């Protein structure tokens, strides 16, 4: 009963999905570019920009 | 049976086994030579030597003086 | 066929960008416009690949625009309808070295070089072919081949004659970097690069790729549980029959 | 579409020779267990389809308790299904419970349907 | 009564999709339906907002298939999407063929749902092969070559029909925009299809995978097939987004990248992987018309499938030969794509034939013989005299 | 509307079976139902029993057309190879 | 199928209109009966009928219609002439 109200009206069901769904599309478009950037640490060209200084 | 005029050879490239294109005053027999799978071609426009099951094929093509009209 | 007209087959080579979370390796994409520029250039269109797309990529603004202001285009006419020229920009495509299929075939005695935009899409093997192909000149001919003049040998070249010149010898372009710039150096760059010309969609294709496995996946062991769920009440149904009277 | 009377008499034929019986009867009850239609807790008789109108008359014909113990074999056969696992070993259809039950009733369908047709299209004794 | 009920437009709705009386055992072969619909749509929605973008003209077609694939905003992700999944269309189409085969699904009272199932097959066939003449590469404008030369077989009037297909003489700029008119087009005609192939199926019901009637136990179609579908949905996406992200030119064939040049034949040409048992069908027959003949008979010979069927229980559930020549049946269509996809050579001409004549066989011979000595040993299994 | 012919299923009410009678169903709520416990010792028993039952059926059509692919696809490269360009000559011809 | 809402229009036999009683129809075969026999005096008496009796109701709206757009159509072409100049550059300013 302590969740419940949170799950009991449809309304704010559907609001809780939809407000996790914005945060969820937010975290993880920046984790999984960081994660990629990571595993590619010397092959992306910021890192060709930083090493060739001339 | 060829040619109506024995002076000129105007025959269709399309060759009889896949349609490839021979080279111009290139192999053996004075003619043409495909060069996909050898289809040797004398200087009628026949297969003599080659897996060509037949010989080219001459277009339709009229005289008219100082022209052909080719259709 | 045998196996002279199908081609050798070319091996497995172990590329930077192979796997799938591996990218491009951008430094290799630089190095391999500069061996493209050097050597392919004189024979080899690229028409497909306009200059914006190197920047960012490849190379920065600046040094685009300034590779792009050595070539001539075909401006608007004047105010008198006379033809005139103008120095290339951005949003203009990488110019061929002939100016029709005739030039080509008259400066390269009868055959045509493939534009190599898609050149690396276009073969089978790829990567591997096209280094190969590059890499895999021989000295001299197998004893036996009799060449038509003009022509040169490779067995991955399906037939074995090919009409190209070994055009990749030791330390023929100076890299930027300062890499020791041997035949099989320049032939991985130019193979990196026209890698990047068939398919500049390849890095972002890759992270798009891990999003929506990783969505789909999550999305389909949920949809199992959720499956599991709203069935237990019809698998766990039970049914007892006990036969009625038979007199009605 | 085999039409019973034809499979009865091919099966009467070969019962009759010894021969044939000889040779061909276990490899017909191996067939026969091998088709695992019992390990469902089903009969033959309630495999034959039954959406065309002389198997659906032979349905009608049926007496009424034949007619709930078939039904409940097949709610309990699809259920089986369902969950994707047998029945277990006591409650398999034996092979002395495998009656051929309901072939009377659609051989005698059989019969009507072809009396019916030959005398739609007699011609008359001249 | 309720609102899903009374009004007119959701009584369809109601009566197909929530409903719906379906039998209450039925696995995950019975999903393949649901599946080409939503490739279909996936088909459909692509194609629009890829032909935004797609010029007609031969001398335009390769270029703006390119100018898709670079100049536009996520246009790999659309050919990427298109060309896989077409492949899937032909694959999942594939699987509910065989699991129209295999469960009997078209015998009587379903013979209506079955034909209709072989004109969407045929129109399918059209559409794909129309689509990938509309590429213009080298293996799309040397296949419509072959093809329509296959169509100029015919006697006595077949060159002016050729004629009238390519707008010309060859293969050309007509013969290019009549492709992708006519492939805008069908499509449609295959929804049209599809909508009366519900009817005919939704006038008798499914089957189910035990052969026996399945009006005893029903359970509707809400919550119960729509979460299953939804969960074989998502696992259709997820194995479409590992061939479209990772390995996109897989199924493809790579001289299709290569422009349309009418001078220069390829080595091996050969068509997409679906259509090579087809192809593979007409080039074992040693002549032109009667490899024609025998390319379509290879489709009508589904329709003369429900006559020859004389087993008296429906489906190769129970049945142990009908089984294992089904599965000859299958290997050996898979068998037909590989010879197929080979050259012209010894002995895959001598295996060609024989492939071909199994193919037939299976469809003609196998099946009544082979249900016809199932059944009298089904009898005299429990039958004692 | 118009009437139609006689099908073979109904709707829910009249749906064309037998008359049935004396059986009973019981069913429990998914909610005091826990799914998935029939996953582990299910998954590899039942998939073992499922797998037996019905392999061989699959099994030995693939054999035979992969062990009769396999020798088409050697003899083959056999006969475009250098030692039997003689055979191919006479096969061919 | 499921059943539907109740319309207001059945089918032959049940069609939902009132229960009649004790009126009878009288049809004779059109083999026996010569068709556009009642043409002539037909589309002369009856058209005019029809257009005496419905014209005015056309004939009211058009003719008030007409004669606006008549003189709005008179009156622009007026004012962009030379004589209502000044009144053009009074009504439009
Ligand atoms: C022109 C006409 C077109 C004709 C198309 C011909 C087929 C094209 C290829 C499509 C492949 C799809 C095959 C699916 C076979 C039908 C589905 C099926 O039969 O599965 C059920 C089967 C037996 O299950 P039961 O229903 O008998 O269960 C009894 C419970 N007591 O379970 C089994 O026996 C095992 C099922 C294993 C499926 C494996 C799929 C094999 C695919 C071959 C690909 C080959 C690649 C090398
Ligand atoms: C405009 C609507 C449109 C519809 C509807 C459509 N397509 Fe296509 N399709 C295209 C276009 C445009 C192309 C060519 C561009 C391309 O290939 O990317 C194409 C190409 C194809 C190709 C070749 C893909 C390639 O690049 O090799 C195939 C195969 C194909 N379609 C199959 C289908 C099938 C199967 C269906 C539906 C049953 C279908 N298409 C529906 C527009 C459509
Ligand atoms: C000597 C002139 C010449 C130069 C220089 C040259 N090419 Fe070529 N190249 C050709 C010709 C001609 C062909 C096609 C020959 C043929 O089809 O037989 C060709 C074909 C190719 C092919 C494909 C061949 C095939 O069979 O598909 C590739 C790949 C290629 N060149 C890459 C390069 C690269 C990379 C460079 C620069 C590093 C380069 N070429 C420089 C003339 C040249
Ligand atoms: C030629 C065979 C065939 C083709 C092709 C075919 N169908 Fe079916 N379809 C069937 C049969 C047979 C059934 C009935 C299944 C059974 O036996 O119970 C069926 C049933 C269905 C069903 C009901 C769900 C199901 O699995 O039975 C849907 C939905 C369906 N088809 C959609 C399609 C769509 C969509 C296409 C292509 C656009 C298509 N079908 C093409 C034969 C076919
Ligand atoms: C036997 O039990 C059943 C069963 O009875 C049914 C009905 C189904 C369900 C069947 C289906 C869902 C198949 C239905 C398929 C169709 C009706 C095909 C229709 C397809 C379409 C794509 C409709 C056409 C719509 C468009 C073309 C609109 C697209 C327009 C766009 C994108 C415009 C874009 C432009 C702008 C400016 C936005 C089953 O799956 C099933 O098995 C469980
Ligand atoms: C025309 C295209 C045909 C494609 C075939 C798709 C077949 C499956 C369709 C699934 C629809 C799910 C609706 C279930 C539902 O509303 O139940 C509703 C509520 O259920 C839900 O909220 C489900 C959670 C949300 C799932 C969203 C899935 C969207 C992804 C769809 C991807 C394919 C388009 C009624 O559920 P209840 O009666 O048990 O209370
Ligand atoms: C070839 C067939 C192609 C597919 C067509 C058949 C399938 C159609 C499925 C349509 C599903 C969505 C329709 C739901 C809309 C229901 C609203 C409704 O019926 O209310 C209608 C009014 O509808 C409208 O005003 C416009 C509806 C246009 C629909 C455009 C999509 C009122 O209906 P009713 O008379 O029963 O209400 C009485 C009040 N108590
Ligand atoms: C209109 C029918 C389209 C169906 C597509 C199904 C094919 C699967 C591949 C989808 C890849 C294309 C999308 C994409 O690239 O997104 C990528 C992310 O991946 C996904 O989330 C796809 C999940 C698919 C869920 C399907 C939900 C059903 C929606 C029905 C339509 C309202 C890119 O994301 P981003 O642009 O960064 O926001
Ligand atoms: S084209 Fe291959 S032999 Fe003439």
């Amino acid at each position: 009963s302590l969740y419940k109200t949170f799950f009991k009206r449809n309304a704010v069901f559907v609001g809780t999905i939809f407000a996790g769904a914005f945060v969820f599309q937010t975290v993880f478009d920046t984790a999984i570019t960081s994660w990629y950037e990571n595993h590619n640490k010397g092959k992306l060209w910021k890192d060709v920009k930083a090493r060739i200084a001339a | 049976d060829r040619v109506k005029d024995p002076q000129w050879l105007i025959m269709l490239g399309i060759c009889t086994h896949l349609g490839c294109v021979p080279i111009g005053e290139a192999g053996d027999f004075g003619g043409w030579f495909c060069p996909c799978h050898g289809s040797h071609y004398d200087i009628s426009g026949r297969i003599r030597k080659g897996p060509a099951p037949l010989n080219l094929e001459i277009p339709a093509y009229e005289f008219d003086g100082d022209k052909v009209i080719v259709g | 066929m045998t196996a002279a007209e199908h081609g050798l087959h070319a091996p497995a080579y172990a590329w930077s960008h192979n796997g799938p979370f591996e990218t491009f390796d951008h430094a290799s994409i630089r190095r391999g416009y500069q061996v493209y520029r050097e050597v392919c250039a004189a024979c080899h269109s690229l028409d497909r690949v306009a200059w914006r797309t190197l920047v960012g990529v490849s190379h920065t603004n600046e040094e685009v625009r300034n590779m792009a202001e050595e070539f001539e285009y075909d401006d608007e006419p004047d105010e008198q309808g006379n033809p005139k020229k103008r120095p290339g920009k951005l949003s203009d495509y990488i110019p061929g070295p002939y100016p029709n299929e005739q030039a080509a075939r008259a400066a390269n005695q009868g055959a045509l070089p493939p534009d190599l935009s898609l050149i690396v899409k276009a073969r089978h093997g790829g990567c591997d072919y096209i280094f190969s192909l590059l890499t895999g000149y021989p000295d001299e001919p197998p004893a036996g081949v009799a060449l038509p003049p003009g022509s040169n040998y490779n067995p991955y070249f399906p037939g074995g004659s090919i009409a190209m010149a070994r055009v990749l010898f030791d330390d023929m372009v100076e890299y930027e970097d300062g890499t020791p710039a041997t035949t099989s150096q320049m032939a991985k760059d130019v193979t990196t690069f026209l890698n990047w010309c068939a398919e500049p969609e390849h890095d972002e294709r890759k992270r798009l790729g891990l999003k929506t496995v990783i969505i789909l996946s999550s999305l389909y062991l949920l949809s199992i549980w959720v499956k599991k769920f709203k069935w237990a009440g019809i698998k766990t149904r039970k049914f007892v029959f006990n036969p009625p009277k038979p007199r009605k | 579409p085999q039409s019973f009377t034809s499979i009865a008499r091919i099966g009467d034929y070969i019962l009759k020779s010894p021969v044939l019986s000889k040779l061909c009867v276990p490899v017909a009850n191996q067939f026969i267990n091998l088709a695992g239609y019992k390990k469902l807790g089903l009969k033959f008789d309630d495999l034959i389809a039954e959406e065309n109108p002389i198997m659906q008359t032979a349905l009608r014909r049926l007496p009424e308790d034949e007619s709930y113990a078939r039904a409940y074999r097949i709610i309990r056969a699809h259920q089986t299904e369902l969950t994707h696992h047998l029945l277990p070993r006591n409650e398999w259809i034996k092979a002395q419970e495998d009656v051929p039950y309901l072939l009377p009733y659609i051989l005698e369908a059989e019969a009507a349907a072809k009396e019916k047709d030959e005398l739609d299209n007699i011609e008359v004794s001249k | 009564m309720a609102f899903r009920k009374s009004n007119v437009y959701l009584s369809l709705v109601n009566s197909y999709i929530i409903d719906s009386p379906q039998p209450s055992s039925i696995n995950y072969w019975w999903n393949m339906g649901s599946l080409l619909g939503l490739c279909l749509v996936i088909q459909i929605v692509t194609g629009i907002f890829m032909a935004m973008h797609y010029s007609s003209n031969i001398e335009l077609a390769f270029s703006s298939v390119e100018h898709i694939m670079r100049d536009v905003h996520n246009g790999y992700i659309l050919r990427y999407l298109h060309a896989n999944g077409a492949s899937f269309f032909f694959m999942v189409m594939f699987m509910h063929m065989a699991k129209g085969l295999y469960y009997g699904s078209y015998r009587s009272p379903r013979v209506t749902l079955w034909n209709v199932g072989v004109i969407i097959f045929i129109l399918t066939i059209a559409t794909a092969f129309l689509g990938y003449c509309c590429v213009y590469g080298q293996m799309s404008h040397w296949g419509a070559t072959v093809i329509t030369n296959l169509f100029s077989a015919i006697p006595f009037v077949g060159n002016d029909i050729v004629s009238w297909l390519w707008g010309g003489f060859s293969v050309s700029n007509p013969t290019i925009q009549r492709f992708f008119a006519l492939h805008y087009l069908v499509p449609f005609i295959i929804a049209a299809m599809v909508i009366m192939h519900l009817m005919a199926l939704h006038i008798h019901g499914s089957s189910n995978p035990l052969g026996i009637t399945g009006n005893l136990d029903r359970i509707p179609m809400h919550s119960y097939f729509i979460f299953k579908d939804l969960v074989t949905v998502f696992l259709f996406m997820l194995i479409l987004a590992l061939f479209v992200f990772y390995s996109p030119n897989t199924l493809g064939h790579p001289d299709n990248y290569i422009p349309g040049n009418p001078l220069v034949t390829p080595a091996s040409i050969v068509p997409e992987w679906y259509l090579l048992p087809f192809y593979a069908i007409l080039r074992s027959i040693p002549d032109k018309l009667l490899g024609v003949i025998t390319m379509f008979a290879a489709i009508l010979v589904l329709l003369v499938l429900p006559f020859t069927d004389r087993s008296v229980v429906r489906g190769n559930t129970f049945k142990v030969l009908s089984k294992f020549f089904f599965f000859i049946f299958v290997f050996n269509f898979v068998l037909l794509g590989q010879i197929g996809a080979c050259h012209v050579e010894v002995p895959y001409v001598l295996m060609g034939q024989i492939a071909t004549f199994i193919y037939f066989a299976y469809f003609l011979i196998i099946v009544p013989v082979i249900s016809t000595i199932e059944n009298v040993l089904f009898y005299i299994g429990r039958v004692n005299k | 509307g118009p009437p139609s012919g006689k099908t073979y299923m109904g709707w829910w009410g009249h749906m064309g079976g037998p008359k049935q009678k004396g059986i009973t169903s019981y069913a429990v709520s998914p909610y005091a139902q826990k799914p998935l416990q029939g996953i582990f010792h299910n998954a590899v028993f039942n998939s073992f029993r499922r797998f037996k039952s019905q392999f061989l059926y699959v099994l030995i059509p693939a054999g035979i057309y992969w062990y009769w692919w396999k020798n088409g696809n050697e003899y083959n490269e056999f006969l475009y190879s250098k030692a039997g360009r003689e055979e191919l000559e006479r096969v061919n011809v």
